[PDB]
């Protein structure tokens, strides 16, 4: 019941990866995708870069964006962490844990309601 | 800097210049936690999160807007309780505040006049004097430090500064506190008449309507002889209603007090002959929230609150609701 | 600058009998969260140790028994660090 990094997952890592992509898509995020090197998939498929429109910015007409990278790790056989980190905020035109944490809550709700 | 009063006068100037030269940011630990609540949290849940985190207060977050949405303190409950007790012909109506989200409780408080229009905050990198002056103007006893993320327009709650942590910071850093050697009875400071007091037989709701009306954070409890026994603070209200039991508001101060955990800050006292040097020294080593001025017989004579002290050291000289507690 | 997509990869949407790679194992540094610390709670319980600079703005999470989400991240504010712990509904 203590604080732990990320969100806990179990089962199959490709099934978890699928669920993560489905949750990102329901939340409206955009994301990178696995590319197969020489026809074959690499474990870098478990590193996802995502871009999220910021609702409060979006409502006021702005193209400002939040960048979140996801990383699946095996903790032990059957148990995984989804690590989720902020890569920052950028407006189309040229620090804080918010809106990052408000976006993580969105992700978490999609993962939990799947 | 010649005799006592002249050495004190000098020392007080050094202390204000010091407050002005520091920022509010300077007061913070190098690394700390800040506990923030969504404004749409239910009232019951929020009281539960306060108890389990051993806090009495939390900043609110409107996450849709990415905006600071106010400060939840015990004054919120004290004010609505007092309103219901004064205006309601129905004693059980108070229970209804458990249907509320924090957003809905705040809207009841706006409606009754218990919340100002201009909500109070300072920039963390602005002078510490700004924080003191805002708290002095409003009668708020804590103040949020808010910056803005220019890339997103998102407000960044940095921390929430307390009168105690400011006085502690001063005690730790200004050597001049040791030169404040004028006895209290030769200063215009503190409150010495028309004190609001209670006894162990007093109803908690009458105390709580003392705290709102007088806008104080605590009421000293005396006996028939006026000897100081204990205190009933607005933070004690939390313990009475954390379980959902608003009929606990009908208890005597004595019965209520028997529920208090050993977590207690304590009841601090001084004499009219004591000085600010010794007081800043107690502040340095203890969570002192106020001092009751007593005589040899523990007879209550006055109150020196933290606000009293801060407002003395920062000035050149030269509604019926509780403010943020 | 990345190739962002809106659609779920199709090899993941297939009925599983495919021979896929494993994720990396958990690094030692993501095992301890600084919020679980309260070494100095007599003087000031908000005081935390200095964080690992590599774990800045990584999401942390806690179970509550209260029907709400507890989420946190650590960030640098000038030269100090703020770990904000946020309590938030699901709906
Ligand atoms: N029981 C009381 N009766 C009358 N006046 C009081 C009483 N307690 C405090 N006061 C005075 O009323 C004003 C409000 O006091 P208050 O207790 O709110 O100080 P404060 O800002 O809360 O600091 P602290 O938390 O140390 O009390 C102060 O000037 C104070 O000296
Ligand atoms: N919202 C909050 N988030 C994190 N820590 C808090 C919060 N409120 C209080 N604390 C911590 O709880 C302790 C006691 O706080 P409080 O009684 O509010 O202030 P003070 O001790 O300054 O009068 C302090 O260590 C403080 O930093």
């Amino acid at each position: 019941n203590k604080w732990h990094f990320g969100v806990r997952c179990r089962g199959d890592a490709p099934e978890i990866l699928l669920a993560v992509y489905r949750a990102l898509q329901r939340a409206g995020a955009q994301f990178t995708v696995p590319k197969p090197v020489n026809g074959k998939y690499r474990s870098d498929m478990y590193t996802i870069k995502s871009r999220w429109e910021i609702p409060h910015c979006k409502r006021e007409g702005k193209n400002t964006y939040a960048y979140i990278e996801l990383q699946l790790y095996e903790v032990m056989p059957g148990c995984f962490m989804l690590d989720v980190k902020s890569n920052g905020y950028k407006d189309i035109y040229s620090k804080s844990s918010f809106p990052f944490l408000d976006l993580c809550a969105m992700l978490v709700c999609k993962l939990f309601s799947a | 800097a010649m005799d006592v009063q002249e050495t004190q006068k000098g020392a007080l100037k050094e202390i204000q210049a010091f407050i002005r030269s520091r920022t509010s940011y300077d007061v913070l630990p190098t690394s700390f936690r800040l506990i923030v609540f969504d404004v749409t949290l239910f009232v019951k849940t929020s009281l539960s999160l306060l108890t389990l985190n051993n806090i009495v207060s939390a900043p609110l977050w409107d996450s849709e807007a990415n905006k600071f949405a106010g400060l939840l303190t015990m004054a919120d409950f004290v004010n609505v309780i007092k309103y219901y007790y004064q205006s309601s012909s129905f004693p059980e109506a108070i229970a209804e505040i458990d249907k509320f989200r924090l957003l809905g409780l705040r809207e009841v408080e706006r409606k009754i006049g218990a919340i100002p229009p201009e909500t109070i905050y300072v920039h963390p990198m602005h002078s510490l004097m700004d924080a003191c002056l805002a708290m002095s103007k409003s009668r708020a006893r804590r103040i949020p430090l808010i910056d803005v993320d220019g890339e997103t327009g998102s407000e960044m709650i940095v921390s929430v500064l307390t009168q105690y942590r400011i006085l502690k910071f001063i005690s730790m850093n200004c050597k001049e506190t040791a030169m404040l050697r004028v006895p209290l009875n030769q200063m215009t400071i503190g409150t010495w008449s028309n004190l609001a007091t209670a006894s162990m037989e007093t109803k908690v709701y009458d105390v709580i309507k003392m705290l709102a009306e007088k806008n104080i954070s605590a009421v000293p409890i005396v006996n028939s002889e006026g000897t100081l026994l204990n205190v009933y603070e607005s933070v004690d209200v939390m313990h009475l209603i954390q379980d959902g039991d608003y009929s606990n508001l009908d208890l005597s101060v004595g019965e209520a007090l028997l529920k208090r955990p050993a977590n207690f800050d304590g009841v601090h006292t001084c004499r009219a002959t004591d000085r600010l040097d010794g007081i800043f020294d107690a502040i340095k080593h203890s969570r002192v929230h106020r001092l009751f001025v007593v005589d040899e017989n523990l007879k209550l004579e006055g109150i020196l609150s933290l606000a009293d002290i801060l407002n003395y050291i920062i000035y050149d000289k030269t509604d019926n609701f509780e403010s943020a507690v | 600058s990345e190739q962002y997509s809106t659609e779920i990869p199709a090899f993941l949407t297939s009925n599983q009998e495919l021979k896929l790679p494993k994720p990396p194992s958990l690094p030692p540094h993501l095992e301890k969260c600084i919020l679980n610390s309260n070494t100095a709670y007599k003087e000031d319980q908000s005081v935390l140790p200095n964080p690992n600079h590599v774990l800045l703005n990584h999401l942390a999470a806690a179970n509550t028994q209260l029907g709400v989400l507890a989420l946190s991240a650590t960030t640098r504010y000038h030269r100090k660090y703020v770990t904000t712990a946020m309590f938030k509904n699901f709906d």
